[PDB]
């Protein structure tokens, strides 16, 4: 896999 | 679990896509998982995510009421319905195992080459 950030601000 | 991403193409403004983010036909239904996307020149971002086992759904704010994220009977595949699509949708967009659908900044296992979305004019 590439393993990777990334950023959540779902709600 | 080995997820991966189909369904893009590219669009017109106001248009609309289904992705699809399987596992070779496995059921998902005990997982969580994300759909994320990286633009040109932004941060890769997460724009729904399922928690299947509680049964929750979450939104980035730029996306909601547009995209849904869900299974249908099957549970071998977590759908994105994206409507109204706009040219600052256009992205890869992958899908990964986000446990919890939690909030932050942290590193998941993206096995897909994600699926290209262009909405052009």
């Amino acid at each position: 896999p590439d393993r990777k950030a990334a950023v959540s601000h779902w709600q | 679990v080995q997820l991966v991403e189909s369904g893009g193409g590219l669009v017109q403004p106001g248009g609309s896509l289904t992705l699809s983010c399987t596992a070779s036909g496995f059921t998902l239904d005990h997982y969580d998982i994300g759909w994320f996307r990286q633009a040109p020149g932004k941060e890769r971002e997460g724009v729904s995510c399922i928690n299947n086992s509680d049964d929750d759904t979450y939104y980035a704010d730029s996306v909601k009421g547009r995209f849904t994220i869900f299974m249908n009977n099957a549970k071998d595949t977590v759908y994105l319905q994206m409507n109204s699509l706009k040219p600052e949708d256009t992205a890869i967009y992958y899908c990964a195992e986000a446990r919890g659908c939690k909030r932050g900044r942290y590193e998941y296992d993206f096995w897909g080459q994600g699926t290209q979305v262009t909405v052009s004019s």
